[PDB]
DNA sequence: GTATGGCACTGGCCGTCGTTT
DNA sequence: AAACGACGGCCAGTGCCATAT
């Protein structure tokens, strides 16, 4: 699709024209993402955090490590480590070998490791320690965002980095808050949406645990799953501790309960690519958010002495920077082609404003901008361009 | 003739059958007799040693009978031009001045009739010059006025003629002033008053290779005619002990009252609204002319005193060897290269950040602080018991649910709330008070919160406050600081008792304690003051250097940065604590006071036009590189004594790992194909009195006890003067050279006994006179045969004393005389020290000027592509071209003996000494060091010199090496 | 010992995790521990963004980059390294006569070469990527790439994995500029490190070579047992990117001037685990009038403190005490400001203890709501630097907080 | 062997007076 | 009309230089 290569052009994606499918994307096998998709996929990262976790008391982070030492169940569908230093002693003794080598694989599972499968059995590792933080106080969380390894089917690794919550909750009110986060969700993936109703819903059943729900984007081929609730309850962390149920009491009405366990995982990598394919649907632009632009604002030089635009361009560069606006230093590149190409590659490269400076910034101080959404062009004074800017961006979160 | 009498290895043969005469003469044998005697009775004469390898040299050919005529032709030759120009100078009528300046571009010549022609350059054998300068704009030339034997000549800049907001601040020769002519005679002379700072503004001083063009400076001919020491100038300002009669004949070097002296009759007038010192360019505009007759009458000045200068000058120095050596020391040289620049930026930044540290630190003790005011727990703090810890008072006047949708109804409600809160605005005074709760002394250091320069904590607080000495809890020798009336900073001595708050009374006395068991006063300093009535501790005042009576109002001033040991002086905390706050201020004490200097130093970045071709060629040139130089404003003669003199470059200062921005020598690179030769000459003063001494006892090198001392002494065995020195009296090597230099110059025992009370406090006085007598009885002895003789430097003393008291002073070598203001009929038997310390130094200066002789005879001869670098203290360098550097050498050494020859030759002496024949090693480098070896690590260049500029380490040959690589020919053929 | 405490308060305030007997020196330095808390994953997050903001933000041509934690495909036989599989596979092989008498000895090959390895640094995926990323300067040769990623490593049944989270900058220059461009690095690298320490000269470094004679430098931080690293900076020249990119030289080429050269690479590489540990260590104490004032506190900077004010309250109505708390948090936290919301507590102790618990998770100020509160809107402060109280009024709080961070930021 | 003057810089004390209420 | 905070002016100590601008 067009969308898949003007991505590859403007260092969004990373790989080759093959080695970029429909389906390396979505399995998480991809080469990887280019620098804008990577500053799109943190701006993504900011926003979930500042929504689900800093605006509540009882959501904390959490540390979860990529893998799991020790033991193991032995004959599942996960990733495992070989052993590392067993590849130097057998090479100057042989133990009879034969049939019984086949014993060899339970030894594998004699000390194997194992790597983060998802973010859940990490989170609920450290719940009893976490209950401390909140005094027992029975409804708390813990959030974090990491990258988790699957197979795919010779096996294949997919990496994708998603973003889990952990809700521990008085079984009384367990769908209550489930259909709550649900709105949350849905609402929070709508708010950077040009099109919110592409974003749909959908109630799921499990034998075991309770009902969840499941998050789709309709991509141009149909809906794909983005995020997934499910109420496990209490079979998970009663098998985690077993043994005198007592340590895992928390306190609610007085009383003393065994949490019940929700999760919510949203695959980041899918949001991104949806956001990407949202934003793009005669010219060709990627009209990306505001708040998850990667890049907001571009400068440029115009005809005129070198040695005092290049000036000007550094001073407004180093200003805008000192406020936490990113920015393209398009002033460093010679005037090489025409500017309507300068203007098609800053629409493809989704920048929400271009700036323009010339000897005539020089004679009034007056500076060209240019508007991604619009077309239109306008004049204004330097010293005002900053403000102007953390205004725009402020508009575009309040509304 | 390797041996003398003495059994001291002599110059080999060859070399003194052909520098001396071969006939000669020997002592008598009851001199030797009496030498031996000497030696035996001082317990020297069995300690034979094992003697050098010989050395063989076809020296080039001599001129005249001896070395005396040889070194007279050579100085002659150097100096015969500039003598013709300064004559054809004497002997000018200068024409009246022009009726009306002219307001051109450049040069500009005025004939009769005031008629004015524009000029590319004066184009005059000899010219008196004067530039000013506009410090409102930088460092640029404004305008100058010269005069010719014929005719005047005035210059100005494009700054002043065109206007313009936008002038570049690195200079380039493009805008300096023109003089020399391109390529009647090639020699041209120059003259000013402190000549150096004219240079400085030269276009063409800035190549690299040098040129023909030599300045005489009208101050530094003053100061060795009629001079002044500090001590006379600080009396003839007061004026303008028992024989006066010396004011008529000296002043001070200002132009004004040199034209006075020499010249006399009507004052000069000055501008009393100092346009150029403080004035604006629009102002240089609206009063050209009056600038201008300013500057006229003052060049005018200064061809009269120079007038009448010049054969008083010529009379009282009549050798031609000072002249020359004037002509050579007046156009130092030294090479940079862009890498300077970053020195300058970098220590700047290392400085702000200490800074920004060491104020950090301060602030979290401040913080530290304030929580001693629980419990009243400041009250037994030794340090901080007295502040004003009052407190004051405030002032007035006039079971879980979950949420549901629309929640949002529940934060505008608690908004509402907020807002409602907000408006409480009618109760609050609009006189805020400021802080309340916090201590008052904690308060003094916060800003007002609502001024626009408001810092968070007590930013306020900085050194020189009485406050940080406190904050740092600062002891001396264990015992804490304070403050008072009758002195400022002083220490606490807890031993009081009989009611000498109860703080002092039992809590400082633990501190002693700690100190104590971690190695009626009983302890002895400056002195108790009862007015001041701590309980049960005495109050000493911190010894000011000026001696007591005085009030020492910082322990952080310059005279303390020894400070005391590791375990004393310091308080127990680690980070942000009085130890590390001591060290940062340590180590940015050179750099507080000489970033002015050195940042404000003049470079000029020559072009690439401007490069000679082995450098635009040369394998390690950079294209996008800067290549420029200072020419420093060292004055030939800065003092009677002749030395030459400049605050910044003229400095005993080296780099160091302690202090930031010690690197400055380090800075000062060679350009590509071009290296640094030098030497540091071998003991030159302690030499040339040792030669003194013997001349004057015997006529044999090491007849007396100092001069075989100077000889058979190593330092890598602590048996030269300074290790003996301290071994005997037990002080650190670098306080035995200072006493030992002092007592040379003639100091007498009551300033030995204030520099060692000095080194170390803990000495008494009453002790400190028992060691200087003893000291002093061992070098010097006793004065006459009842109430000098039986002393290592008798003999020496004897002869300075001698020359000192002749009617006439001169120096024993080139035999110039001392300045007017000294003679024995104008001072009468006064300022004898002064005389004592003349001799010597301006003995050293005659060295200096037979050195740069030498070498420019050697450099001339044998075309070697050099030229002279520097002179500091008693080391030199040369700046000489890549592929002769050996040679060069060759030439050093041969120089430093036939120098130290010359000065046997004037004293009756036809022996000099094989060990101190030659240079004991020559430096081969591409920068300034102290030592080819060292990678100068300081603060602001932490990774070392190789790392971060890529100098490699040079080499240090010896005469044999040198001997080796060049064959010991001079010729290109070999 | 200071070693036992400071660990000891490190673990009560949940900085760290994990129980008491677990918790040790030496699992800590080799990243085998159970992890951090959620205020040391706080800690963690100002201290990236720190060092993000100091690398990559204020630069030109310096840009962010993502490495896969795992290389698949084959590689050299013989480094031993873990290897990757799944365990659906791990009885399908040996079924049914698959060379089952001895080559089985001769399937560690086979291990060695067909499974990928988790990456051991950030190095090698910046390098793959370098090609790819050369298009964003137009080719102009000096550009940084840089990424926080988690790297694992074998420490020493008989051998574990320790994971460790590091910051990593590969930055291309032309070879001429190369040593000039560590220097400045070493230089402001450095001083990063001392930006927020309060003592900067325990922050150390050293110079070093490689046996192939590259140079380098070594950053390390003074633990009260020994200096440890925690950050190095290596001249590579071209020989890895060589060997990347065997073939055709010219397609690595960029633009130094007018110059198409290869560039050299610089990799600067530090540990945050270890950069955070130290600074916990530096924030602590480790003579006379210490003897009373003992306080126990951990003064990290304002910048990095993960919670910046405490709010609780006084008794009294609790409905508007509740409703008041709930505005200023929300004002609070809408500004960017951390508030620990201790109003929800319900306490058995006096004020002393609360205060205590707040130093020890280094809350920079506490903020008290009394009943006289509602009167006029004054509310009490604390400040952790000073211990004193003040009365300070609630409609200009939120500015004077900013102001103060903003502060700390330059000064 | 005695040491005066002037200039730039910072800190501390002061008695006088507008502002608030 | 009473208490206070702020402030040009004065004093002391330190550092640099007897010279050019
Ligand atoms: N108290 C002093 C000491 C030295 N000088 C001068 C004389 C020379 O110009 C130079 C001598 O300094 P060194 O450090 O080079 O002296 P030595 O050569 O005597 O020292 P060492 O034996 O330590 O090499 O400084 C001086 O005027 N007053
Ligand atoms: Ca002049
Ligand atoms: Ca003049
Ligand atoms: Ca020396």
């Amino acid at each position: 699709e067009a969308l898949l290569e003007i991505c590859q052009r403007r260092h969004f994606l990373s790989g080759s024209k093959q080695q970029l499918s429909r389906d390396s994307l979505l399995s998480g096998c991809h080469p990887g993402f280019g620098p804008l998709g990577v500053e799109l996929r943190k701006n993504l990262a900011a926003e979930w955090w500042t929504s689900v976790v800093v605006f509540r008391e009882q959501v904390f982070p959490v540390d979860a490590l990529h893998h799991k030492p020790g033991p193991l169940l032995p004959g599942d569908s996960a990733f495992r480590l070989v052993s590392a230093e067993t590849l130097r002693e057998i090479l100057q003794d042989k133990e009879l070998s034969k049939e019984q080598l086949v014993a060899f694989l339970e030894n594998v599972l004699k000390t194997s490791g194992k790597l983060r499968e998802n973010l859940l059995h990490g989170a609920l590792e450290h719940y009893v320690n976490c209950l401390d933080l909140v005094n027992k106080r029975l409804p708390y969380g813990l959030a974090q965002i990491g990258v988790c390894f699957h197979p795919v089917f010779v096996k294949s690794i997919g990496e994708k980095t998603e973003a889990s919550l952990v809700w521990f909750t008085p079984p009384r009110t367990s769908n209550q808050w489930l259909d709550f986060w649900l709105r949350h969700r849905l609402q929070w993936w709508r708010k950077f949406a040009m099109s919110p109703s592409n974003f749909s819903s959908s109630d799921c059943q499990d034998e075991e645990g309770r009902k969840g729900n499941k998050l789709y984007y309709n991509f141009p081929w149909g809906k794909e799953l983005i995020e997934t609730l499910w109420n496990l309850g209490d079979h998970e962390l009663l098998h985690m501790y077993p043994g005198n149920v007592s340590k895992l009491h928390g306190r609610d009405g007085r009383k003393n309960v065994v949490p019940c366990v929700l999760s919510v995982n949203g695959d980041l990598d899918r949001g991104m690519l949806a956001y990407l394919y949202d934003s793009f649907q005669h010219r060709k632009v990627l009209k990306l958010h505001p708040c998850l632009a990667p890049i907001k604002v571009a400068l440029d030089v115009g005809r005129g002495p070198t040695l005092e635009l290049r000036q000007v361009c550094q001073g407004l560069f180093n200003e805008l920077l000192e406020n936490g606006i990113s920015v393209w230093p398009g002033y460093l590149e010679t005037m090489q082609s025409s500017l309507e190409q300068l203007y098609s590659k800053y629409d493809e490269m989704s920048i929400l404003f271009t700036v323009l400076v010339t000897e005539t910034t020089l004679e009034n101080g007056l500076i060209h901008l240019r508007s991604r959404d619009t077309t239109m062009k306008e004049m204004m004074h330097i010293s005002k361009l900053k403000d102007f800017l953390i205004k725009y961006i402020s508009s575009a979160k309040n509304v | 003739l390797r041996h003398n009498p003495l059994d001291i290895q002599m110059l080999s043969r060859g070399l003194h059958e052909q520098i001396f005469g071969q006939g000669g003469e020997m002592p008598g044998e009851a001199a030797v007799r009496r030498s031996v005697e000497h030696l035996q009775k001082h317990g020297l004469w069995g300690q034979p040693a094992v003697p050098l390898p010989d050395v063989e040299l076809r020296l080039p050919p001599l001129y005249g009978d001896n070395l005396d005529q040889h070194f007279r032709l050579l100085a002659q030759k150097q100096s015969l031009p500039y003598l013709e120009a300064a004559n054809l100078l004497l002997q000018a009528q200068l024409p009246p001045k022009p009726p009306a300046w002219a307001w051109a571009e450049g040069w500009t010549r005025y004939g009769p009739e005031g008629e004015a022609v524009p000029v590319a350059i004066p184009e005059e054998r000899a010219l008196v010059f004067d530039v000013e300068v506009c410090l409102a704009e930088g460092t640029c030339p404004t305008l100058a006025v010269a005069i010719s034997p014929s005719a005047w000549y005035s210059w100005c800049s494009q700054r002043l003629v065109e206007e313009r907001y936008s002038w570049t601040s690195q200079l380039s020769p493009a805008d300096l002033i023109p003089l020399e002519v391109p390529t009647d005679w090639q020699e041209q002379l120059v003259v000013g008053h402190n000549v150096s700072f004219d240079r400085a503004h030269i276009r063409e001083q800035y190549l690299i290779q040098g040129s023909r063009m030599r300045f005489l400076d009208t101050m530094s001919m003053h100061m060795a005619i009629s001079g002044l020491s500090s001590f006379q100038r600080s009396l003839w300002i007061a004026a303008k002990i028992s024989s006066w009669d010396w004011l008529d004949i000296s002043s001070v070097n200002s132009l004004a009252e040199v034209h006075r002296l020499y010249v006399g009759g009507p004052p000069l007038e000055k501008e009393p609204r100092e346009l150029f010192v403080k004035g604006t360019m629009k102002d240089i505009r609206e009063n050209f002319q009056d600038l201008m007759q300013y500057c006229a009458q003052d060049v005018w000045a200064t061809h009269e005193v120079f007038q009448q200068q010049l054969p008083l000058f010529l009379e009282r120095c009549p050798h031609p060897v000072t002249l020359a050596g004037m002509l050579e020391m007046g156009v130092s040289y030294l090479p940079v290269n862009q890498n300077w620049e970053r020195y300058l930026a970098e220590a700047q930044g290392t400085y702000e950040e200490l800074q920004r540290e060491m104020k950090k630190s301060l602030m979290d003790l401040a913080n530290d602080a304030c929580q001693l005011l629980s419990g009243e727990r400041y009250k037994e703090d030794p340090w901080l018991w007295d502040l004003e810890w009052d407190l004051q008072e405030f002032k007035q006047k006039k079971l879980g649910p979950c949420s549901e949708e629309e929640e949002f109804q529940q934060d505008v409600m608690a908004r509402a709330c907020l807002q409602k809160l907000k408006g409480t605005t009618e109760l609050l005074p609009k006189r805020p008070q400021h802080l309340p709760g916090h201590p008052g002394w904690y308060r003094k250091l916060c800003p007002r919160l609502d001024d626009p320069a408001w810092t968070p904590g007590p930013s306020l607080l900085s050194l020189q406050m009485r406050v940080t000495p406190k904050l740092m809890a600062l002891t001396w020798d264990g015992f804490p600081l304070h403050y008072s009336e009758r002195h400022g900073w002083g220490y606490l001595v807890p031993g009081r008792r009989d009611n000498l708050v109860v703080c002092p009374y039992r809590a400082i006395e633990s501190l002693y304690r700690k100190h104590c068991l971690e190695q009626p006063s009983y302890h002895h300093g400056n002195g108790p003051y009862n007015d001041v009535d701590i309980p049960g501790c005495w109050f000493f005042k911190l010894p000011h250097k000026d001696g007591n009576s005085c009030n020492v109002g910082s322990p952080f001033a310059k005279d303390f940065l020894p400070k005391m040991e590791d375990g004393t002086l310091q308080a127990g905390p680690g980070g942000a604590s009085g130890p590390r706050a001591l060290e940062i201020n340590k180590m940015i004490s050179f750099w507080r006071n000489a970033h002015k200097r050195i940042s404000s130093q003049m470079v000029v970045w020559l072009p690439r036009s401007a490069l000679p071709r082995a450098v635009i060629r040369h394998p390690d040139y950079d294209e996008e590189g800067l290549y420029g130089a200072i020419l420093p404003q060292v004055v030939t003669a800065g003092t009677i004594t002749r030395r030459a003199v400049e605050p910044t470059w003229l400095t005993a200062s080296n780099a160091r790992p302690d202090r930031v921005g010690s690197e400055l020598k380090a800075m000062v690179q060679a350009p590509p194909g071009y290296t640094l030769v030098g030497a540091d000459v071998d003991s030159q003063e302690l030499w040339i009195a040792a030669v003194l001494g013997d001349a004057h006892f015997a006529g044999m090198h090491g007849c007396t006890a100092f001069g075989w001392m100077t000889l058979q002494g190593r330092k890598s065995r602590g048996t030269d003067l300074h290790s003996k020195t301290a071994t005997t009296v037990g002080i650190s090597r670098e306080h035995a050279k200072i006493f030992n230099y002092g007592r040379i110059y003639g100091a007498g025992q009551p300033f030995a006994e204030r520099l060692l009370m000095q080194f170390n406090h803990r000495l008494t006085q009453q002790e400190a006179a028992e060691k200087a007598q003893q000291m002093y009885a061992a070098t010097k002895g006793l004065r006459w045969y009842r109430l000098w003789k039986g002393g290592t430097e008798s003999e020496m003393f004897n002869k300075l004393e001698s020359i000192a008291t002749s009617d006439i002073p001169r120096t024993p070598v080139l035999g110039c005389c001392i300045s007017r203001a000294l003679e024995p009929s104008a001072v009468q038997e006064e300022f004898m020290t002064s005389r004592v310390n003349w001799v010597v130094q301006s003995s050293a200066v005659d060295y200096l000027h037979l050195m740069l002789v030498a070498m420019k005879w050697l450099f001339e001869e044998f075309a070697i592509d050099g030229r002279f670098c520097i002179s500091i203290h008693d080391e030199v360098r040369y700046l000489v071209r890549e592929e002769d550097r050996y040679r060069a050498a060759l030439a050093l050494q041969i120089t430093n003996l036939l120098t130290r020859c010359m000065f046997a030759y004037k004293l009756g002496l036809n022996d000099l000494p094989q060990s101190v024949a030659f240079f004991s090693a020559v430096d081969i480098d591409r920068c300034l060091r102290k030592e080819v070896t060292m990678d100068c690590k300081t603060p602001s260049n932490p990774t070392g010199m190789e790392r971060r500029y890529g100098i490699p380490q040079g080499e240090a040959l010896d005469i044999y090496q040198i001997i080796e690589l060049t064959k010991g020919s001079l010729e290109k053929r070999s």
